[PDB]
């Protein structure tokens, strides 16, 4: 999807 | 609409060469402790901060993500209250050019933001929105037209040459 991490980083 | 109480700059170069100035409003009668670790990460105050970071993951149409002094890829990054602090206050929607806090989960802000550059309303009561752009969307929007590779990292560097306080 569209995200904002931080140290996985999701779809 | 949040107040601006407060503005902090980023000069930025893309592989060295200098794209101008962002100028970002801070809201902080709203949202005061994101906004002092914001500030104090600009000024440097407490011998670690923004200057000399990257933003290093660029998706045009979304967002820019920075503020990752520490290990410069977005697994890192601190605080001025320590490794990570609580939310303050998730209602602030975001909207274009919003300044906003990245996570891992909830009350995990570090140093870490973004800007975005178009509307991510998915977004709304997951990250605390602290502030936004009040100068320079022509070079925020250089930024996010840069060429990206593997996860999205800009091929030259994006860095903040130099920030601080206005």
């Amino acid at each position: 999807x569209l995200l904002v991490t931080a140290g996985l980083v999701l779809a | 609409m949040p107040v601006v109480t407060d503005k902090v700059y980023f000069d930025i170069t893309i592989g060295d060469e200098p794209v101008g100035r962002v100028v970002i409003g801070l809201f902080g009668n709203d949202v005061p402790k994101t906004v002092e670790n914001f500030k104090q990460l600009a000024s440097g105050e407490n011998g670690f901060g923004y200057k000399g970071s990257i933003f290093h993951r660029v998706i045009r149409n979304f967002m820019i993500q920075g503020g990752d002094f520490t290990n410069f890829d977005g697994t890192g990054g601190k605080s001025i209250y320590g490794t990570r602090f609580d939310d303050e206050n998730l209602k602030i929607k975001h909207f274009v050019g919003a300044v906003s806090m990245a996570n891992a989960g909830p009350n995990s802000n570090g140093s870490q933001f973004f800007v975005t550059t178009a509307p991510t309303p998915w977004l709304d009561g997951r990250h605390v929105v602290f502030g936004k752009v009040v100068e320079g969307m022509d070079v925020v929007k250089k930024v996010e037209n840069t060429k990206t590779g593997l996860n999205d990292k800009p091929k030259k560097a994006v860095k903040i040459n130099d920030c601080g306080v206005l």
